[PDB]
């Protein structure tokens, strides 16, 4: 039921990143993968 | 550089220059996408350089530095997939063309010339101990 | 310029929490001086 | 040559500002920063 | 990731992250429908 | 194109000559240090 602000917030940890926003592509892959991780985590989880 | 070069070859029914005369208008719209952007930046850190509503009342002032962090990220993750999609890639496959086009040229050489040599070696290698056997036939020859 | 002008953002902000932080305490102290509450929340005539 | 320059070479290079930047805390002036922005604004007005 | 990567190579008169990014409207309406059917068992599950 | 039919007729040409050649050197060395095997065949049955 969230926003798209609320999406990119939650998932990827906008404010916990290093302080002044990196635009390195890294950083989004770094981001994306700890998100990945977090929702594999989750659907073995939800398969208990 | 490509003009009448020896590297110009034939690859999807075409030749290598006219897949760079193609990206043109990628190109062109990418740069005029990014033309805005930069103008409308440009505005907006020389309007606000010393403003009330850059040093705001209280001295923490971190809620307005969030929001803009948070858009400021929406508006890269959106710019990767723009950029990705309008000029990188079209870019990127002509190139890769061209690196396979001399990466295949090489190691063909490389494999023609590994061929020969070592043909050459077995042919030598096989003679000489055909002569070795010559010696072993004149001796036992010679002997009796 | 990309990682100079992150720097520069990384100090500002720093900076910016250190005086939140002190000032929040001082008035809190400041607070504290007319009416004291004890730990388990009662008021304190002795330190009132 | 060949034109490597948009492909292949190390997937996250310092040359583009696609590789990351460990940052710590040090103060450059906001003329600091202009005067940074404006040397490439020069660069840029041409086709801006 | 496959950003400049000596991994994104030429595959079916393409490379790979096009692929990638065709994915997009595929996901977007897989995620619609299953968004769709989570609310409903949410509520049933709620009011009952 | 015609340099490229050219050029394919030309190193197909080249390279039959070349398998026909290297063929025809194993072949006759083979059989020739076999006519020295015969040699040594014929010396060590004679001397005995």
């Amino acid at each position: 039921n969230g926003t798209v602000e609320e999406i990119v917030e939650a998932y990827l940890q906008v404010q916990a990143s290093a302080d002044g926003f990196d635009p390195s592509e890294q950083a989004a892959y770094e981001a994306f993968e700890a998100a990945r991780v977090r929702a594999s985590q989750e659907l073995a989880a939800s398969a208990e | 550089e490509l003009y009448e070069n020896v590297e110009n070859v034939n690859v999807e029914n075409k030749t290598l220059r006219q897949h760079y005369s193609a990206l043109i208008p990628n190109l062109f719209i990418a740069a005029v996408a990014n033309i805005s952007e930069l103008n409308a930046a440009d505005a907006e850190a020389a309007a606000y350089y010393l403003h009330w509503d850059t040093d705001l009342a209280t001295n923490d002032e971190d809620e307005a530095y969030y929001k803009a962090k948070l858009d400021f990220a929406i508006e890269t993750y959106a710019k990767i997939l723009f950029n990705g999609e309008v000029w990188q890639e079209p870019l990127a496959y002509v190139q890769n063309l061209d690196a396979g086009a001399r990466q295949e040229a090489a190691d063909r050489e490389a494999a023609r010339a590994a061929d020969e040599a070592y043909r050459a070696e077995q042919l030598r290698i096989a003679q000489e101990a055909a002569d070795a056997q010559k010696a072993i036939a004149e001796a036992l020859a010679k002997e009796a | 310029t990309i990682t100079k002008t992150r720097e520069s953002v990384a100090y500002a902000l720093k900076v910016d929490q250190e005086a939140t932080a002190a000032f929040e305490a001082y008035r809190n102290a400041l607070r504290d001086a007319a009416i004291s509450i004890n730990p388990d929340g009662s008021i304190n005539p002795d330190t009132s | 040559e060949t034109n490597p320059t948009f492909n292949i070479t190390n997937g996250f290079n310092d040359a583009d500002g696609s590789t990351i930047q460990p940052v710590g805390p040090v103060n450059h002036t906001e003329e600091t920063l202009r005067d940074l922005t404006d040397s490439t604004g020069a660069y840029l007005e041409e086709f801006q």
